[PDB]
RNA sequence: CAAUAGUUUAAAGAGCAACGUUAAUAAACCGGAAAACUUUUAACUGCACUGUGCAGUUGCAGGCAAAGCAAUGUUCAGCUAAAAAAA
């Protein structure tokens, strides 16, 4: 449950460190969570691939708000993080230091499921 | 209330006898019909009777797929046919059902008189259900039990909601209010404007204002019947039911279901004939996969790549 | 019966803050033990009846832990000594209901309701209370029912020292 | 007090107290004590204590209303109360 | 010309307790909460009887569950190994190791919280119903000392010395 | 309001709440008057009652117990005490 204009930490190796949400896509409501794609602005980057002041797409991977499952259980993280994506829908890096959850078992996240180190499933 | 009574006058002697003869002729009725309890075919336009139940509370269970299901428990103490209506006397056909039990010295003589006259217990609540044909009438005294319903169907529930007292616009109608700071003065939770100026010059009817909230009749449609316990007269329904514990709830076959669905269920008609004691506890089976979205793309995704 | 509210414990607010509320009820409870009959307003009487019953329960306990709790409630040493010695023996067999409340109309000035709170077994009692242990007829359905449900039903008052304690003392001496 | 005083007056005149009916009652203005009370910003108000006269007339066999009140006994306290003699063994039977 | 009504019979001759499902140390009840009001020796409120009806149903489900599973009596501060099935991943079995930080004893609605820390991703918390069928086994493997709730909360916020197993097994 | 999150120390498996759960895309749903019909010796306070009484005398959210604590058990408190003998 992240409202618009929230700050996120980048967990890929593309070079970006800090981003801010500036928009949503479709009709998600007043807040977004894990598995949704948003529009972000880069605030702090140290690299050649990306620079501060650019606008990119990203996917939410971790959040501190409870994530509910059909069986009645839920889990929480201790940080909010995202992964930058290209216009074709592929990550801008090749190594993700994050814990992948059940949301990414879906077919559309095959690339993320390959470059991630630790997986909960 | 009622309007003041209208004046009455004696009839002239040349007309009084004629009026009385005609009024008596219209008020003369034939013998009461005697319904017979027998299975009947179900037709495209044929409504069944409902039942009167008591709300017990909420619980939860896990289904065959391991999913948590919230449930509301309804208890049917004793529901019986306590009267009939027919065209000759009332102009339409209906069945009257009563439920509950009260002591004789706690009700008015008018209420107790009807039940004593037919050798029936004094019942706390009474409600009417309209039928389509005279053959749909049930004999007086027939019991309506939990076996009246088929597990897995959809039902409608009606009742009175929980009383909340005198409440403001923010809680009663969800008004936004006014800012907590920036110079606001004693108007944080007030409704604000209620009209304009000289035109139109008045406040419209049903304008939303503070008042009492919480004791009103509400209906929920399309709830699922999860489990049935004919022996103990229990119904387990998924979802929320209006009213607090002990509220009186009316249960009916949902109008959202089509004729084909009713035929497939093979609902009892006019009602279940037999002894419900020797019946097992049944749970509905759902031929659906709640985890299909993890194998196939069926979910909502607004972005088109490339 | 005494109404139950939504605050912690379900007690009355007595139109006072919690700190002043506790100071008042402790003082009145001390006076009830000393005099055994008090006339006051209905709200203070209802709260005192329920609070008074729980203070007698501590006295019946006769333990070090119970005395510590009671020592923070009673205001006078003489009243605390009476509670553990005299009232403890008086209500050995009575299971609850050690205090009664009877309404007595309205006052003169502010027309407030009033009532009388009293102990239920003593000389000077307003009425005669039922025996602490109810006698059971020898040929009644009640006697058979109690045997089937509670074989340890008590039908007559028990002595201060039960036979097991008496037998031990006799064997020792 | 007025009702009792009037009945005593009726008996002296030779009327039956068991047939008396309240036939007329009304009030009358007395002499008032005037006063003043200060208000804010130098304004002033009135502070008056009022007084009234009361008149009651009782007559025999006058038109009367049919209202009647039910009467019950008060709480029984003392040796006249015998609730402690109740036998509770009957309620265990069928 | 006289029709005699039918008198119902007694289910358990000369037994004063119907034998409803209740916990071992609870005094036995004398009536069935689902019995019609007309056939009761005592006419108790419907509202109060409905509360008792739910308690009986809860205990019936708890008895069935205990026959199917047998878990240890763990406490807060113990390290646990929990075997679970992931319905999302084609019902595959995994084993999780973590610390128990919260335990609620509320009958059929009991639950607990499991905490673990990873090498780089940080802390991770799960809330698990105790009677959920997805859980297959629970075992106690160790204990972590703490002084009070404040100390335990500080430990959770500052991830350290909670990396029992870096990843999930199976 | 079963579960999940927040909130009260004369505390809690309380109550109220949404950030939580269920339902709707309709001749469906809701409100007041009233024909007709039925019943009656034509009916008419009250449980501390400024939450609810779907509780009126083996009635009860008081007290008391080894008890899940507005539930189960119960001999006490208050409102409202009962019976021909014998065959
Ligand atoms: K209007
Ligand atoms: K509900
Ligand atoms: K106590
Ligand atoms: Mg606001
Ligand atoms: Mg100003
Ligand atoms: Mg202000
Ligand atoms: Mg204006
Ligand atoms: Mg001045
Ligand atoms: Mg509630
Ligand atoms: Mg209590």
């Amino acid at each position: 449950m992240l409202p618009n204009y929230s700050f996120l930490k980048v967990v890929d190796n593309s070079g970006a460190k800090l981003v801010k949400i500036i928009g949503f896509y479709g009709h998600p409501g007043k807040a977004v969570g894990v598995g949704e794609v948003v529009k972000v602005a880069i605030k702090e980057a140290k690299g050649e691939k990306v620079s501060a002041g650019e606008m990119k797409k990203a996917v939410i991977v971790e959040q501190k708000f409870p994530v509910f499952r059909p069986n009645g259980s839920h889990f929480r993280h201790l940080r909010n993080s995202c992964v930058l994506l290209s216009e074709k829908g592929q990550p801008l890096g090749n190594k993700v230091r994050a814990l992948l959850t059940y949301e990414f078992i879906k077919p559309r996240w095959s690339k993320l499921r390959t470059i991630t180190t630790k997986k909960l499933f | 209330g009622y309007r003041p009574a209208k004046p009455v006058y004696p009839l002239p002697d040349s007309i009084a006898s004629l009026v009385e003869d005609k009024i008596a002729e219209l008020k003369k009725f034939g013998p009461t019909p005697e319904p017979a309890l027998e299975p009947l075919p179900l037709t495209p336009d044929s409504v069944r009777v409902g039942c009167i139940t008591v709300k017990a509370g909420m619980t939860h269970e896990w289904d065959e797929h391991g999913v948590m299901i919230p449930l509301t428990v309804l208890w049917i103490d004793e529901c019986q046919v306590v009267g009939l209506k027919y065209f000759e006397k009332n102009g339409y056909y209906a069945v009257q059902l009563g439920a509950g039990c009260v002591k004789q010295h706690t009700v008015l003589p008018q209420i107790a008189g009807y039940y004593l006259k037919h050798d029936l217990p004094i019942k706390r609540e009474m409600k009417e259900y309209q039928v389509s044909s005279p053959e749909a009438l049930l004999p007086v005294g027939t019991h309506i039990t939990a076996a009246h319903f088929v597990v897995g169907q959809q039902v409608d529930v009606t009742g009175y909601t929980t009383d909340k007292g005198f409440q403001g616009v923010m809680k009663r109608w969800g008004f936004k209010g006014m800012p907590a700071s920036h110079g606001v003065s004693l108007s944080h939770r007030k409704p604000g404007a209620t009209g304009g100026r000289q035109d139109p010059g008045k406040i419209w009817k049903e304008k939303k204002l503070p008042g009492h909230m919480g004791d009103e009749k509400r209906t929920q449609l399309g709830l699922e019947l999860y489990k049935v316990d004919p022996k103990r007269n229990l119904l387990y329904v998924k979802g929320a039911v209006p009213g607090p514990r002990g509220a009186s709830i009316l249960v009916r076959d949902s109008n959202r279901m089509d004729y084909e669905e009713r035929v497939a269920l093979n609902l009892p008609y006019p009602t279940f004939i037999g002894s419900p004691d020797e019946l097992p506890v049944l749970v509905r089976k759902s031929d659906k996969d709640p985890y299909l979205m993890y194998k196939k793309e069926i979910d909502y995704f607004p972005i088109k790549w490339k | 019966t005494v109404k139950r509210f939504l605050r912690p414990g379900g007690w009355n607010r007595l139109n006072r803050p919690v700190k002043e509320r506790l100071a008042l009820i402790k003082n009145m409870a001390t006076q009830l033990v000393e005099k055994e009959r008090i006339r006051t307003t209905l709200s203070k009487a209802k709260n005192l009846q329920r609070y008074g019953d729980k203070l007698i329960t501590l006295g019946k306990a006769g333990t070090r832990e119970s005395w510590l709790k009671a020592n923070d409630i009673v205001r006078t040493d003489r009243e605390l000594h009476k509670l553990f010695t005299t009232l403890a023996l008086r209500y050995k067999d009575r299971q609850g209901g050690y205090v009664r409340l009877i309404r007595a109309g309205f006052r003169r000035g502010d027309a407030a309701p009033v009532a009388i709170v009293e102990l239920v077994d003593r000389e000077g009692e307003l009425r005669q209370a039922r025996p602490a242990v109810t006698p059971v007829p020898k040929f009644s359905v009640m006697r058979w029912v109690k045997q089937q449900l509670d074989p340890k039903f008590i039908s007559e008052p028990a002595p201060l020292l039960p036979p097991l304690v008496r037998d031990y003392l006799k064997e020792q001496n | 007090e007025g009702l009792e005083h009037a009945r005593k007056d009726a008996e002296e005149k030779g009327l039956d107290p068991k047939k008396l009916v309240v036939s007329t009652v009304y009030t009358a203005k007395g002499k008032y004590l005037r006063g003043f009370q200060p208000m804010g910003k130098g304004f002033a108000g009135r502070k008056t204590t009022r007084k009234t006269h009361l008149r009651i007339v009782l007559r025999e066999n006058a038109s009367v209303l049919p209202f009647a009140a039910q009467v019950v006994s008060p709480s029984r306290v003392g040796g006249a109360s015998q609730k402690h003699l109740r036998d509770i063994s009957v309620r265990y039977t069928v | 010309e006289v029709i005699i009504p039918t008198i119902p019979k007694y289910a358990n001759p000369y037994k004063l307790t119907p034998g409803v499902s209740q916990r071992l140390r609870t005094p036995k009840a004398l009536y069935e909460p689902w019995c019609p009001s007309r056939l009761l020796l005592k006419k108790r409120n419907v509202r109060a009887r409905m509360q008792f009806l739910l308690d009986v149903l809860e205990t019936e489900k708890e008895v069935e569950f205990q026959k199917q599973r047998n878990y240890p009596d763990f406490k807060v501060g113990d390290v646990l190994d929990v075997t679970m099935v992931a319905a999302e991943n084609e019902r595959k079995t995994y084993v999780h190791r973590g610390l128990c930080i919260q335990k609620r004893d509320r009958g059929y609605g009991s639950s607990f919280k499991l905490y673990c820390v990873f090498s780089d991703s940080g802390g991770f918390i799960q809330h698990l119903p105790l009677c959920m069928p997805d859980i297959l086994d629970i075992k106690i493997v160790g204990q972590v000392d703490y002084k009070d709730e404040e100390d335990l909360k500080e430990l959770v916020e500052s991830e350290s010395r909670e990396c029992k197993f870096l990843d999930k097994v199976l």
